[PDB]
């Protein structure tokens, strides 16, 4: 059934990507302020 | 046991099924469960194309897709009367839209320069007025990073917990003895009427997230 | 009750639903309807006695309920299917109107009557 | 109210992030081809 | 625009199905010419 | 509590198989039929020009 | 021209028909939906023209 | 905690008003289907579901207010 | 006691505000009613099902604001 | 004494609910007469129609209206 | 200290009154569609894409209100 | 506190604000909606217009909004 | 001094009750401004500019409420 065609859709979603690191940072230190319970 | 992660594979798991065992023998006249798929295909082709409708509308249709049957199966699986929070942990879906949001901005400062700000001059008007529809265009870009992610999340939580809420009150009626069951299938109606309007919601919650920030995607893509 | 006509033809006619597509957008008429005067534009038309149905394509007119239940319609030339692949190469011809060109009128009218059959 | 207050939140947004990828990678490459394939087929049906 | 002028045009269009026959061509074609007057002193006649 | 929302969601599968899992069928077999018709058409169609 | 005829009777292709083999007969078939899949498009015309399109709006 | 259970009640109530809005919402979109269908006669096959779908979204908005009221009230 | 008592009095009828909202809706539905068999007769017999169907929807957001009136009048 | 009061209060926030069956009247009445001047003739099947339509809008003011007795009187 | 779990409660209900606008702007949008489609039924297909945005849009300030009402009542 | 209860309450008060907003914008897309039908084709110039006129009647609710944050953390 | 450090929170909260005119106010303009270039296609060139000064001006009274209520929030 499947088959797998590439997408290079690596250098088209890079902004959409970078958003997600730097969110993945700043919710971690959400995460510790809240985690002082 | 994390609930959350549980639910997360269980969602993976729906998706692979649809273009497998769905489909039976890569028919060229369609298989009837896969009969699905070419619909919602189609009028996502057709809406995004419609949409942004560039040379690269298909080239940010995979993004729109897996954002439609994200939201389309996971306001399946928190359908269920014995199912945890997914869109009702209200973190992830709010974290994905502000997500998309920052994926806009740089998107359209890296495509347009600084020179996306000009962007939030909306029209030509009298210049003593120019800086203030800078200022409330702005303020309306970000009140764009809340309200897609918040509007879904909203009305999924909503929706379940006043099933629940209104469950537990009947508990409480079906404590006063049968004779208040004779005329007692009302509020068991309206609960009945929330589970149809609940899947209902959420698709449509669905669909307005992916014209939405196919709307947000026009913009930032195309600089005026 | 209808009266439909044009000047060479008194076509059809009571009549139980007749649609039409008027400056008042589209419009039904069964039995007593309020008595309106409306400009008929070019149109997609159907009308039915019982569930018979004629399908007419028009050209614009006039279009008045009448007090006394009297749907005076009164048109120019005309039946849809009759007028039905030579609209296309008019549609060719009338683009080619709208890059010349009162001639701009008629040309955006050509494109527009063009769209209209186009529709069926 | 507790369920919307854990401090799980990087626990979930992780195996979250990963059912996003997952889907996306998934569909861009393997499945979506699959439908169009379907399309173009039978065009090439329709003309042959 | 004129409205007996936008209708005129509505049924000089619909004189163009591929079917069409000469007497509808006529009834939305004609070639007279109004001559135009003036007072006795009279512009030439302009083809209608 | 949640047994009266599994009676509310037996009652939900109840009006689907009455309404919808035979409206899927009947949408299922319009689309299967119309696919059919153009493929088998076509075929036809090629035919004809060998003959010719 | 005998053998064509004979060639669409042994095989008349209208139920189902693995799309394998129809990239085995034809691999533009996978070249096509490859080129569309790299350019971001998805939209096959004679699917639309002749073949249905499948939305409610 | 007799004046917090107090607020509870009271605020309860609050909330009970925002219900007014809702009733007017499903009033409008029905109005609109009487009077298209009036005019028109035969586009009612069409605007039937879409008459149904005004009437829920209006009340789904009804519904957040009314959760609230409810979360107050008996929870 | 007298903290609960009275925020069940002052709750019930901050309730009742939401009523009024309903009361408004129906005669909405019912103008619209008048308006449209006014501009066609015999659209009538189709219409008049549809209109109570609006009529008793509108009504319906005024009975769940009524029962929670009551739930704070009468406990 | 604090539950008497709330009772005399109470039934004052009560009255505010009335209002919009004052109003509904006022839109059945409008609407007959918007359908009667149109038409002139429709008035003899209108006319059942705007008694009811009364009857409705007043109802749900006077819903409003015996919460406001109940709550003054007790 | 009970003045502030009764504000919380009380505040609560105060702010839920705010969604009973946008629950009448979804029935709006959905009223001028229907008279729309009633008017011309082949403006549709266009004009769903614009519905579907003046109902979230509508919706969306309705939601931030909520979303107060949501921060006290669950923080 | 009483402070604190005082920040609660006020930050209730303010939220209603975003009522009006929300009727601004369905008001904007009814006339967007009936403006297409009877033109078949307005709205290509009235749809820059439309969203700059949605963003405004937005804009006065957050504004509401934002006092309430402003009230409720400060 | 307790009571008046709640006075002004409180009294901010009241004030921003009147910006609610505004947001319906700049819709109805637009709106108007949507009717006239649809009845005429071509009203804009003075309609336009006309319409962003009714904006401005219906703004307004909002942005005086805002004012007073920052006034008493900060002050």
């Amino acid at each position: 059934m499947l088959k797998r065609f590439p997408t290079p859709i690596l250098k088209v979603y890079w902004p959409f990507f970078v958003a997600g690191a730097a969110v993945y940072y700043g919710m971690s230190k959400a995460a510790d302020l809240s985690s002082n319970t | 046991l994390t609930t959350f992660s549980l639910y997360t594979i269980i969602v993976l798991l729906v998706i692979t099924s649809l273009y497998t065992l769905t489909n039976n023998n890569n028919k060229i006249i369609g298989s009837r469960w896969l009969i699905s798929q070419e619909a919602i295909y189609d009028t996502i082709m057709n809406m995004t194309k419609g949409q942004i409708g560039g040379k690269n509308w298909g080239l940010y249709f995979p993004m729109i897709f897996t954002l439609f049957m994200f939201i389309f199966i996971a306001n399946l699986i928190s359908m269920i009367p014995y199912s945890f929070a997914l869109s009702a942990h209200l973190v992830f879906i709010i974290s994905l839209s502000i997500v998309i949001w920052l994926g806009n901005t740089i998107l359209g400062l890296y495509k347009h320069g600084w020179v996306f700000f000009s962007l939030f001059v909306p029209a030509g008007t009298p210049l003593p007025l120019v800086p203030l529809l800078v200022i409330i265009e702005t303020l309306s870009y970000f009140a764009r990073a809340i309200s897609l992610g918040l509007r879904l999340g909203s009305n999924i939580l909503a929706g379940h917990l006043l099933m629940v809420i209104l469950a537990g009150l009947t508990f409480n009626f079906m404590l006063i003895n049968l004779f208040t069951l004779v005329f007692g299938f009302v509020p068991l109606a309206m609960i009945l009427a929330i589970m149809m309007l609940e899947f209902a919601i959420g698709i449509i919650q669905g669909y307005v997230w992916a014209i939405l920030t196919a709307s947000y995607l026009k913009d930032a893509v195309y600089l005026h | 009750k209808l009266q439909f006509a044009l000047p060479h033809e008194t076509l059809y006619s009571e009549v139980t639903q007749v649609n039409l597509p008027a400056k008042s957008g589209r419009i039904g008429v069964l039995a007593n309807h309020v008595p309106t005067v409306e400009q008929l534009l070019p149109g997609v038309v159907e009308v039915m006695e019982g569930s018979n149905s004629k399908k007419f394509f028009i050209s614009g007119g006039f279009a008045t309920v009448q007090p006394d239940s009297q749907l005076c319609v009164t048109a120019i030339e005309a039946p849809l299917e009759s007028f039905s692949e030579n609209i296309k190469n008019l549609l060719a011809e009338a683009k080619k109107n709208v890059s010349s060109s009162r001639e701009a009128a008629e040309a955006a009218i050509q494109v527009e009557v063009l769209e209209n059959l186009q529709s069926v | 109210m507790p369920q919307l207050v854990p401090f799980y939140f990087m626990n979930q947004l992780t195996y979250g992030f990963l059912l996003m990828i997952t889907l996306l990678i998934l569909f861009s490459q393997f499945f979506l081809p699959m439908i169009l394939r379907l399309y173009v087929s039978r065009l090439f049906i329709s003309k042959l | 625009i004129s409205y007996a002028a936008y209708l005129n045009v509505a049924a000089q269009a619909i004189r163009s199905t591929e079917l069409q026959t000469a007497s509808v061509l006529n009834r939305s074609q004609t070639d007279a010419f109004y001559t135009q007057y003036k007072n006795a002193s009279e512009p030439t006649p302009i083809t209608k | 509590d949640e047994s009266i929302l599994l009676l509310t969601f037996l009652g939900f599968t109840g009006l689907v198989a009455k309404y919808l899992a035979p409206a899927y069928k009947d949408f299922a077999d319009a689309r299967m039929k119309k696919v059919s018709d153009v493929l088998n058409a076509s075929r036809n169609k090629h035919v004809e020009a060998v003959k010719d | 021209l005998q053998s064509t005829l004979d060639n669409i009777q042994s095989a008349r292709p209208f139920d189902e028909l693995t799309v394998d083999d129809l990239t085995k007969i034809k691999p533009e078939i996978d070249a096509k939906v490859e080129e569309m899949v790299k350019k971001g498009k998805w939209d096959v015309p004679g699917y639309k023209d002749r073949f249905g399109n499948l939305n409610v709006m | 905690m007799q004046l917090v259970l107090a607020a509870k009640y009271i605020g309860a109530g609050i909330s009970t008003i925002g219900l007014l809005g809702a009733g007017i919402g499903i009033a409008i979109v029905f109005a609109a289907l009487i009077n298209g269908v009036s005019r028109n006669p035969s586009i009612k096959d069409t605007v039937f579901p879409m008459a149904i779908l005004g009437f829920a979204l209006s009340e789904a908005t009804g519904l957040f207010c009314l959760m609230v009221s409810f979360l107050l009230l008996f929870g």
